[PDB]
């Protein structure tokens, strides 16, 4: 009933987004392929 | 005038693929290079002359 219940396994993420710069590659068939960030790391 | 595009050019037959919600086409100069007619879904790719 509403007081005793058993429910399976269940997983998820939050995360939480912010104003980024990044470059973007495109491929020849127009899916994106790889980004790279541009404020994280000096190689970056 | 495709959906309100004042332009001149020959359009021809295009293979490129387009995504479903993709619509246009562009180059490194932002020229519209495809376009997709509002009546008939096809790709036509366009070239000037
Ligand atoms: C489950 O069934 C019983 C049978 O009478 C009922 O009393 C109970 O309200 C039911 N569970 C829920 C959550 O309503
Ligand atoms: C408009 O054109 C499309 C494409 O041929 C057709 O499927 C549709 O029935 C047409 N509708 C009207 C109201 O003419």
């Amino acid at each position: 009933s509403s007081s005793g219940w058993t429910a399976g396994a269940a997983a998820y993420y939050v995360g939480y987004l912010q104003p980024r710069t990044f470059l973007l590659k495109y491929n020849e068939n127009g899916t994106i392929t790889d980004a790279v960030d541009c404020a994280l790391d000096p190689l970056s | 005038n495709f959906n309100g595009l004042k332009g001149t050019g020959v359009l021809t037959e295009s293979n490129k693929k387009f995504l479903p919600f993709q619509q246009f086409g562009r180059d490194i100069a932002d020229t519209t290079d495809a376009v997709r007619d509002p009546q008939t879904l096809e790709i036509l790719d366009i070239t000037p002359c």
